[PDB]
């Protein structure tokens, strides 16, 4: 997260860490939706370009955490993976185009002060929250710089949606109606972005009407970290609904 | 929905956190 500021402890009890065994490695972030269900970004598990394709025994996922490096002795818990899931029109190939993957635990982990699931969007939370000029917040213990360092305590930051047409003439990149851009716009008077390693962690949005926090995003994808004229890109999880719903009924 | 979404040590003790207000007040504006 590049120019958050630290979280303060129990704001984001969903935040999941997602860590590779060996070589021991923070590899992305991912969040808590249910005592049994982690979602993340597909490409923190699987993106042949770089040689990436972990299964299940090679990942352990650390769920209420809030410094990075110190161990939170029985407040952090740590749990194996039973099963992988990545969309099945993920694609790497190009674009990062429904960039979403979900991790069934082993056993049910169990919440505490400090872990907590967040909700998932319906359609009125979808219709209504994300719409340009809204914030949602970020977070994550990923690159505090575009580079290539890493922060001490998990890393927050508000940013705005920002409009279609100006994500599409930001970036050659194809984009598509299962992502959305947020971060502000030169001169706004304020700046920050999500960055290398915070990928698979929640955009979420709190509701005007219920006070409940929704994740409408996850971190995808980005060029460079908070350069002007450039916006991070998140995954629509609305969008993906239908799919998340499938693999939870069906598993 | 359950539980989902509220906090243990901020909306189930009606506490806001730090800057949640800037996200609120982002819905005006
Ligand atoms: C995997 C995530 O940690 C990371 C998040 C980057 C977020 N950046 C900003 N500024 N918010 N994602 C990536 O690094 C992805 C994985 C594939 C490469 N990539 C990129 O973001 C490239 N920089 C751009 C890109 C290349 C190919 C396909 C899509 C995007
Ligand atoms: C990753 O490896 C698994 C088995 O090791 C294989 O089934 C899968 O196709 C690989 N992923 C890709 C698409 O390269
Ligand atoms: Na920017």
């Amino acid at each position: 997260i590049v120019e958050g500021s630290d979280a303060e402890i129990g704001m984001s009890p969903w935040q999941v860490m997602l860590f590779r065994k060996s070589p021991q490695e923070l590899l992305c972030g991912a969040s808590l939706i249910s005592d049994r269900w982690v979602l993340t970004a597909a490409h923190c598990l699987l993106y042949p370009p770089w040689d990436k394709n972990f299964t299940e025994n090679d990942l352990l996922v650390r769920i209420g955490k809030h410094s990075r490096t110190r161990y939170e002795a029985n407040i952090e818990k740590i749990s194996m993976l039973e099963k992988i899931y990545i969309h099945p029109r993920y694609n790497w190939r190009e674009n990062l185009d429904r960039d979403i993957a979900l991790m069934k635990l082993k056993k049910p982990v169990a919440f505490s002060d400090y872990i907590h699931p967040v909700c998932l969007p319906d359609r009125e939370t979808a219709a209504s929250l994300l719409q340009a000029g809204y914030k949602g917040r970020v977070t994550g213990w990923g690159n505090l710089k575009e580079t290539w360092g890493q922060p001490s305590v998990l890393q927050v930051v508000n940013l705005p949606i920002v409009e279609r047409p100006v994500c599409k003439d930001s970036t050659r990149i194809r984009i598509t109606d299962n992502m959305f851009c947020a971060g502000y716009k030169p001169d706004e008077g304020k700046r920050g972005d999500a960055c290398e390693g915070d990928s698979g962690g929640p955009f979420v949005m709190k509701s005007p009407f219920n006070n409940r926090w929704y994740q409408m995003g996850i971190v995808s994808w980005g060029e460079g970290c908070d350069r002007d004229g450039k916006y991070g890109f998140y995954t629509h999880v609305f969008r993906l609904k239908k799919w998340i719903q499938k693999v939870i009924d069906q598993f | 929905e359950a539980d989902c979404g509220l906090r243990p040590l901020f909306e189930k003790k009606s506490l806001e956190d730090k800057t949640e207000r800037e996200l609120l007040e982002s819905y005006i504006d």
